[PDB]
Formats: C-alpha cells, sequence, structure tokens
RNA sequence: GGAAGACCGAAACAGUUCUGACGUGCAAAUCGAUUGUCAGAAUUGAGUAUAGGGGCGAAAGACCAAUCGAACCAUCUAGUA
RNA sequence: AUGAGAGCCUUGGAGGACUGAAGUGGAGAAGGGUUUCGUGUGAACAGUGGUUGAUCACGAGUUAGUCGGUCCUAAGUUCAAGGCGAAAGCGAAAAUUUUCAAGUAAAACAUAAUUUUGAACGAAAGGGAAUACGGUUCCAAUUCCGUAACCUGUUGAGUAUCCGUUUGUUAUUAAAUAUGGGCCUCGUGCUCAUCCUGGCAACAGGAACGACCAUAAAGAAGCCGUCGAGAGAUAUCGGAAGAGUUUUCUUUUCUGUUUUAUAGCCGUACUACCAUGGAAGUCUUUCGCAGAGAGAUAUGGUAGAUGGGCUAGAAGAGCAUGACAUAUACUGUUGUGUCGAUAUUUUCUCCUCGGACCUUGAAAAUUUAUGGUGGGGACACGCAAACUUCUCAACAGGCCGUACCAAUAUCCGCAGCUGGUCUCCAAGGUGAAGAGUCUCUAGUCGAUAGAAUAAUGUAGGUAAGGGAAGUCGGCAAAUUAGAUCCGUAACUUCGGGAUAAGGAUUGGCUCUGAAGAUUGAGAUAGUCGCGAUUAUCAAUUAACAAUCAAUUCAGAACUGGCACGGACUUGGGGAAUCCGACU
RNA sequence: UUGAUCAAAGUAUCACGAGU
C-alpha cells in the first residue's frame, strides 16, 4: 500500500470530508473528495420519494432544466399521483355534495 | 431456496409443494441439498401414484 | 423450544432488579412491542412510535394512545361516556 | 500556526526584524556604549506571550 | 476532452467558428483522431479508415492552424 | 422531548388573513391524524373538540383547561390526567370542576377546555429500573441530578 | 433469532497491589510488572455558561490555573504582638 | 574520505539489528514563530566530543475564482431604556419601548391584508457555489508551468415559433411546430384561430408567462445492527519484459504492468409505482417475518443508478517498465502495457430492512417545485420574440492564511524533562483477531565511551528433599489458561450459579468421507457434405456428465526424550461468614 | 369525508364621458 495524506487541512472525520481512494494516471493513490448525497423530493402527505425527477442538492438545482425537477401533471413535483388522485375525487365529491345539500 | 426455484420454474414441483417445502426448509429439516433432492424423488412419486 | 419457564420477555433484564420488580415490567413489555390490529386499516401492524404515540405502517395513520397499551381502559369508558353524554344534549 | 490573523502575522513580522545583532559600526561611534543587542529574543529560550 | 462528435459535417461545422483556435490530429496504428480546441469545450472526431483522414483533412478552413503530430 | 404526553399538530385556516395557522395541542386520547377538531362555542361534545365550559354538560371530563377565561389552556395537561365538570351555576356563571389533585376549583363558565383524557398515560406505572434510564429521563428535562441526600 | 447499564479482553480511560522502582528523581506524582472498566450513568475536542463568604459538587469540605475548612492580586499597611 | 583533532551525530559504501501499519512511518488541529532551506563557522550552547547542529553569521524562501476564511445560524453574548441605580453600571428565555415593523415599480381623501420586537455578533470540526491531473524547486504547489474542466456574475449572438393554401411546385407537396370553416364564380373573396407536444397509465422530450401571495419539499442529520452492489487493497493461476539464485536441486523465489476530474451512451441489478388480471387446495419471500381483495403470484412497462461497461479525455495521454542508440547537454528511438479468477466493513462509500428508548435523535441562510387571482405575451401569409429554466460566446473574480515542527529536540511542564497534548491513512505471516512474536515500504542505531565482572543492590531465571513450618496476613512468587468432546454440585429472585467441579483429546506425514456453483445431459428422424446442419421429453439426478470454486468439519492408517495450545497468547479451584443489592 | 379559498361578483346611481 501507499497510505494517504489528505489534501485539505481539515483532519477530522466529519461529513464535510467524505472521501474515496482513486488511482491516478501516475499510479499514485490519492483522495478525491465526495460531496453530500443528492436526493429526490418527498410527497405532500405520503412523505415518500417522488417518482420522476433526478436527485439534487440545493446548490445544483439552479443549473437544471425544468423537467428534471418536476413531472408533468398538476401538483407535479409536490404531490404523489395517488394523493392528487385522492385530492381530485375528494374535491369533486364535496363540491358535488354541497349542491344537493343546499337544495 | 434456490434449488426450489429451480424446481418450480422448470415445472418439476407444484406451487402447493412450496409452501409446504419452503417452510420445511425454513425449519431445520433438510441437512444437505441431497436430502431435498430425495424428497422430490420420494414425495413426488406418490402424488403421481395417487393420481 | 420453550426457551424460558417464567421470565419470558424480561430475561434480557436477567438476574437483576428483583423478582417482583421484574414480574411487573413484563406486563408492559408484552403490551408494548406488540402489533395491535389497526382500526382504520384492519391489518395488525400498529406498533408504538414513542410513549403514547402509536402508528400503523400500512396506510399511515398515527393515533395517540396509551403509554404501553394502545387504548387505556380509562379512556375507553370516556370515549363511550361522552357518546352517551352527547346524545342527551343534542336531544 | 498556518491559520493566523492578519494582526498576528503583522506583529510577528515586527518581532522578526527587531531580533538583530547590533550593526558593526555603531560600536565605533564616539560615546556609544552599546555592547551587544540587549533585547534579542530567541525562539525556544524566551517565548513571546506579549 | 469531454466531447466527441459522430457526424462528419458537425466536425467540419465547428472548424469554421469564431472561437476554435487550433486543430490537433493524432495518428494511431488503428485509427486517426482529430481534435479541435474550442473555447469552452474541445471536440474529437475519430476516423479509422486511413483514407477519409486526408479527405476530411482538407475539407478545412485554411486559416485554422493545425497541430500536427505524425 | 421532555414531555410525558403527545402533542398534536392541528392546523386551521386563518379567518382574516390567507394563512394556514399551525397549532400544537395537548393530544387527548384517541386522536388519529386526519381527524377534524372543532374548536369553538357552537361545537359539539366529542373528543377532543374545545368549547367553553358553559356548553358542555356536567359529568364530562376535560383537559388542557383554561384557568382565566381566554388564557389558552393551563390546568390538567399531563398524560393520563383530566378534570371532570362536576356542576354548573346559572347565577354569575361559575362552574365547579375537579382537578387532578382532587381539589375542586370554581372556574368561571366561559373558559375553553378540550374534552377527553389526555393521551400518553399512564406512564408512571412501569419501573425505570436502572439508573441509566433516569439519566435519560432527566437529561432532557433539567439537572435534578442524582440527588444526594443532604444528611450526608 | 440476536436482546442485555450481561461476559473475557485490545485501543483508550482509570490507579488495586507490590507498601516494587524511585525518593538531592526521568518526574514539584513518574517508572515497572500486577490489576479495574470497555458499547455504557461511555470517553474525548471545540464553542459557550456559572466568579470568591461566590461557583460547581453521583459529597471528599472535593475541585475553581502545583493555591482551597475559603482563590489569586494590589492596596489600607511599616496592622497589632 | 575529511579534518589540527572523528565512537558519535561528519558523510558516503558494506553492515548487523531495532520500531514493526494501533510504527521510533507519512500528514494535518491547537501552540510555536523563521526553528524552514542553501552558503559558511570561533567562542558560547549541544551535562562525552563535535569537522556537525533546532546554535552562530549571512543570503533566501509561503503565489488560489475551485483549499480554507470570508457567507448562515447554534448554545450563548443579550445589545432600542420603556426600566432601574448616587453613580459606575445591571446572577436582563426583555416579555411593557409612538411607526417600537424587515418590508412592496403600491390608487385617491396618514400602498395594502400584513411583521413585534429591535440591531449585531457567535463554528478555519456543524450549514455552504465550484478542480482535478502530469510536471517543477536548495526552499512553495489542488496556489507555479503543462493540459483538460467548472462555478458565480454581467453581456452578446443562434434557437416552439411563417398557416387552409399555394409564393417553390400541375396537384400530391413544400417554406411552413397544425389548420379549418361556411360562403363563393372556385375562391383570389370572406371568416377563424398557435402561451409546444407525446404515453391508456407510471411518466417521457432541447426549451415551453415567478413578478408576488400560499402550500409542500430539499437543506436537515443521532445511535446500534444489517442482506446486496462497487471501489480500494491484499491474494493465487496465466501471459509477457527485466532482475534473484545457483553447495546441489528448483518450468523457481521477485518486481512490473496503471487511466484523475469532467463528460457521452448503453445500462441491471435493487426498491417503489403503472397497465391487463382476480388469489383457499392460501400463496409470495428473507439470514431475519415482510406482504397480499385497501389487489397476491404472473406478463409487459415507468421511476431512481447512487453501481459499473463502452468511448471521448488518452499525443503508443502521459506514466511506468524494459531494449537501444547518442564524448555528451536541451538527447533521437525500439518494444510493452494482457487474461482470468478467488476475499473482508483486515476498510471506505451506495442500497436495503431492522433494533433500543418514561432517550424519539439541530436551527437559519440558500434552493427548488407546484398551486392561485389579476396582469402580460399573443396577428398567420408572419417579421419575429423568448428575466429564454435550450445551445454557444466574450469578460471578470478583490481582501487574508499558505514555509516548517507537531514532539524521546521546534508545543506545555523554568530545560534537547521517560509526564502531557485532538484527529486521518495502515502491509505479509501464523491466529478468532487492528492481540503477541517475526518481517516488507518508509525510519532509525541518537540515548558519554572503553576495560573488568568484587561486595550490596534494581530487574530476570533455576533449585535436592519437605511444602506455608515463614508471616500481622500465602505479601511475593508458583500453579491453571487456547480449542474440540464429555460432564457439572449446594443454592436460587428461575434468569443464573457455571468456564462450578472433574476428566479425555491435540504434532508430523500419507489418505479417505461430508458440505457447493455454472452448464443440464438432451434420446429420436433425415438433409447437405465423418463434416455441416435441424429439436421433443417420460425419466433423470447428487459431490446425473463435463467445467469451476471454497476452505471448514468428521474419521483412518503410519510415525518421534511419545516433548505436540512445543514460542506467543493465555481463569488455580472449592466451603463459608460480614458489608454494599447490581453497572 | 386528511380538497379548496387571499386580491369583489352582482347591484345601483352618477364618471355617465374621453378618444369618436
Amino acid at each position: 500500500v501507499q497510505r494517504l495524506t489528505l489534501r485539505r487541512r481539515l483532519s477530522y472525520n466529519t461529513r464535510s470530508n467524505k472521501r474515496r481512494i482513486v488511482r491516478t494516471p501516475g499510479g499514485r493513490l490519492v483522495y478525491q473528495y465526495v460531496k453530500k448525497n443528492p436526493t429526490v423530493p418527498r410527497c405532500g402527505q405520503c412523505k415518500e420519494k417522488l417518482k420522476g425527477i433526478t436527485p439534487s442538492r440545493p446548490s445544483e438545482r439552479p443549473r437544471m432544466s425544468k423537467r428534471l425537477k418536476t413531472v408533468s401533471r398538476t401538483y407535479g413535483g409536490v404531490l404523489c399521483h395517488s394523493c392528487l388522485r385522492e385530492r381530485i375525487v375528494r374535491a369533486f365529491l364535496i363540491e358535488e355534495q354541497k349542491i344537493v345539500k343546499a337544495l | 431456496r434456490r434449488l426450489l426455484k429451480k424446481y418450480r420454474d422448470s415445472k418439476k414441483i407444484d406451487r402447493h409443494l412450496y409452501h409446504d417445502l419452503y417452510m420445511k426448509c425454513k425449519g431445520n429439516v433438510f441437512k444437505n441439498k441431497r436430502v431435498l433432492m430425495e424428497y422430490i424423488h420420494k414425495k413426488k412419486a406418490e402424488k403421481q401414484r395417487s393420481k | 423450544a420453550k426457551r424460558t419457564k417464567k421470565v419470558g420477555i424480561v430475561g434480557k433484564y436477567g438476574t437483576r432488579y428483583g423478582a417482583s420488580l421484574r414480574k411487573m415490567v413484563k406486563k408492559m413489555e408484552i403490551t408494548q412491542h406488540s402489533k395491535y390490529t389497526c382500526s382504520f386499516c384492519g391489518k395488525d401492524s400498529m406498533k408504538r412510535a414513542v410513549v403514547g404515540i402509536w402508528s400503523c405502517k400500512r396506510c399511515k395513520r398515527t393515533v395517540a394512545g396509551g403509554a404501553w397499551v394502545y387504548s387505556t381502559t380509562a379512556a375507553a369508558s370516556v370515549r363511550s361516556a361522552v357518546r352517551r353524554l352527547r346524545e342527551t344534549k343534542e336531544q | 500556526a498556518a491559520h493566523k490573523s492578519f494582526r498576528i502575522k503583522q506583529k510577528l513580522a515586527k518581532k522578526l526584524k527587531q531580533n538583530r545583532s547590533v550593526p558593526q559600526w555603531v560600536r565605533l561611534r564616539t560615546g556609544n556604549t552599546i555592547r551587544y543587542n540587549a533585547k534579542r529574543r530567541h525562539w525556544r529560550r524566551t517565548k513571546l506571550k506579549l | 476532452m469531454p466531447r466527441e462528435i459522430k457526424e462528419v459535417k458537425d466536425f467540419l461545422n465547428k472548424a469554421r467558428r469564431s472561437d476554435a483556435r487550433a486543430v490537433k490530429i493524432k495518428k494511431n496504428p488503428t485509427n486517426t483522431k482529430f481534435k479541435i480546441r474550442c473555447s469552452r469545450f474541445l471536440y474529437t472526431l475519430v476516423v479509422q479508415d486511413k483514407e477519409k483522414a486526408d479527405k476530411i483533412k482538407q475539407s478545412l478552413p485554411p486559416g485554422l492552424q493545425v497541430k500536427e503530430v505524425k | 422531548p421532555g414531555r410525558g404526553a403527545p402533542l398534536a399538530v392541528v392546523h386551521f385556516r386563518d379567518p382574516y388573513r390567507y394563512k394556514i395557522r399551525k397549532e400544537l395541542f395537548i393530544a387527548p386520547e384517541g386522536m388519529h391524524t386526519g381527524q377534524f377538531v372543532y374548536c369553538g362555542r357552537k361545537a359539539t361534545l366529542q373528543i377532543g373538540n374545545v368549547m367553553p365550559l358553559s356548553q358542555m354538560p356536567e359529568g364530562t371530563i376535560i383537559c388542557n383547561l383554561e384557568e382565566k377565561t381566554g388564557d389558552r389552556g393551563r390546568l390538567a395537561r399531563t398524560s393520563g390526567n383530566y378534570a371532570t365538570v362536576i356542576a354548573h351555576n346559572q347565577d354569575t356563571k361559575k362552574t365547579r370542576v375537579k382537578l387532578p389533585s382532587g381539589a375542586k376549583k370554581v372556574v368561571p363558565s366561559a373558559n375553553r377546555a378540550m374534552v377527553g383524557i389526555v393521551a400518553g398515560g399512564g406512564r408512571i406505572d412501569k419501573p425505570i429500573l436502572k439508573a441509566g434510564r433516569a439519566y435519560h429521563k432527566y437529561k432532557v428535562k433539567r439537572n435534578s441530578w442524582p440527588k444526594v441526600r443532604g444528611v450526608a
């Protein structure tokens, strides 16, 4: 083995130095450094991950295109399709109920 | 539990001889693979014989 | 096999704290750590999340309840008793 | 070190030039009883603290 | 280089640009790679038949300064 | 973290602004998510709606009761505890409740209270059993330490 | 299957015995073997917070810069004997 | 070899050793403050010496849009005087201080529902825009040079975007991201219209009204365990190329074979959704019990890819090796760089599911989506547009830190003090093991040196016979110890006691047996000309027949002071009393 | 029943006209 002098002057084992071991072209075994893990949004009330969109960090979302961070339908990157399907037929029924109750 | 998925998916064992035979695999009573091969040369000929 | 005879769940605590102080904590470790049967879903998956907060995994209701049981018997009279006390008040 | 202020590298600049021998000529001025530099600090012998 | 191209005129397209200072070519025993230094990127066209090389070699903006390794 | 009884994140509409106004309540027992709570005077008696003491009839049990009429909820707030409405009076509107010490107070009859016994009880019935469960019990409350006996 | 202020033990943290070394030391408390703990009421850094008839204390009148049955500093002060 | 003088460290060659990857190794934090690095050198200092030196003298040396600060807020400092105090000032989670607001291209006749706190600090380990490789110095390097990228900001130029019809074109068509429609003499006439499209669905593509109010999300996370994926390493067996060794024998024993960011594309495992469908004779599936009429198994698909494979980078990049060749300089050049496979949280990272809890495990900056009323864009014979959330191009990026030590000699302990002082990387062997002994890479032999081996010592051994008689007391020492199999008492809180006790076994050599993986094997009839060419299933079928891999477990012969845990590592045990429950 | 709401619709009278 060689063993690794790190590159930055922060020597502790924090989350802000995650790191990996990579062979260079010189065959010399350095550290590259690992960024925190990008993630996919959560649902409104399912609180589970949304289908459709690539994982991101908040700094990398300004350099994206719109379809990478939402889906297509109404309440796209906000609601899961099942909750919206609930939110439609709840909202349709109660406006429907508020007619026949009011007559 | 891999031999068994080889023995459903070829055809050599019914489904009803899985949730009998999974649960005797999960549960100690099969020492080798070779004994389980010989409750399919044994518990299989009877169902053909009774048929 | 019957791994124990008496102690059951509190064998983890074993030979410490006193016999009749570990007879009592078994009451509340069998009742906590338990799947109850969900009253909205019907499928028995309702474990406790924290002290007093019970949550069911499939179809995600969270219901506030007792500290180790899911529904205390002091509450379970009152949940009925206010239902009797309401029907004599509207009418 | 390696992580110092601007004010601390400026004061440690100054204490690096006050750390000098006496010039060889001022021993020869008329009525110059400067024998040695008297207030020469030394890195392991006196620290700074000050 | 982070880019290669596939279509051949596209490689000729970027050669006639207001950036794109110089073009490098590299013979291999298998193929011959063409590389064009652009501003933000650098584009590789690789050809492997040894006869379309000098075909696409001129085919050239003449004021584009070549780099030549043989 | 530090409490004994769960809290409920109810949110209502603001009536004069366009905001959804999120509210922490002391959760009465048997309050799932997605329940409608009906906080007001013309509400009906079911747990845990809040409604003033005047409307709800004698014999009911309440929690998160108001002490002075409008002060948001002081009396009987810990897990398992409750206060029965024991009597009324139409003369000067003063309602006797019975508090968890047994001391029977005379609160006035317009202060709000949430009907039902507060969830998360009764938790004092199981031994802490260890001293590293009292260390954990108090490291999120305060430094009523290991208390040494002062005779020593 | 893999719970537990459960077990033996490494790193660490502690300091039982030798009443071993040493005892004008290597050291104004260390050296050596022997021991105690080791997944927790765990061990640690950094930023903070508490100031002297005060603080902090799982309590020994322990600790609060080799200082503690009352810190340290200057003064009253060349106190009085 | 120096030099007046050499046991040092003075150096260089042989050299025998130590540390031994939890180092006497390589780097950082705090601290130091020039000790750093060259050239010199007498005294002093270096408790011996000294030609040497962390000393002395003189010259030098720290390069950033990407590494850090700086930016955000934590605990807290609490900080407009409304207040208080003779003042100074204040054990101030203020709780009252007209607007005590943070505010908006917002209309009239104090912009409108609105915000109670002002204001600021506080983290070179938390939050956070982005860079990596090959080279280079006596001294600096993610900072310079080389080459290939990127982020933030401002600016510029292309980019849904021209219709029916008919200008091209007889029409079909073609510019045109789409037209139609009645009428009419067809229409040339009239009129009508683009804030894009696909997929049943999950969702998909190059873009495709943020200027607000509102909601949701990301930021935003502990702990312990965890199937699986890959990295890195180490490791056998193969190619190659060059070294090692030749008492004798060894197709040997060894080194080396590499591919950074950034991209493009394929891409499949895994989890969850979508469609068809309807499940008891219940089936699915994990090491683990997880699911299913609230839609299972199936068949097809979508999402995510963190995972790799290709190919750009990649100049045989460069690199590394090994041939040459050139008095030689900045040298020209040949040739290589290739297969398979096994292994562990000896280590990171990704993913999955769990577990404990009277413990339930940060906030804000910043970002993003979607929802909303009103407002803008909005002609079709087009000219275009597009804070365009697409592509491309220009330009710019200030301030401050950056050397070196990090300790048996740069720090603190008055000192070159055996003490202390936070982290990161981590080889082979045997072994359960980051243990203990030995070694490889790097690193040292510096602890004042020679002679001699008296007494007493400090430290370590052994000792006939007896075995505690010694002693306050078995203090000190001695014994036992790993592993497999047997076996286990009083008492008990039923959990333990317990490794109770008490026994047996173990080396070497040559064998045998058991445990798995991918392929199935593939009868049968004929063609072409044994070659070539064309497929169903009863059974097969346990190391079926091949091929491949793992190291554990059970035996058996033979065998030697019968010394076998041969070093190391490594409980003496039992019967009681008294105290504290236990950690 | 785990939807949704903000920012006037209508109305009347005047401005009841300006450009035309």
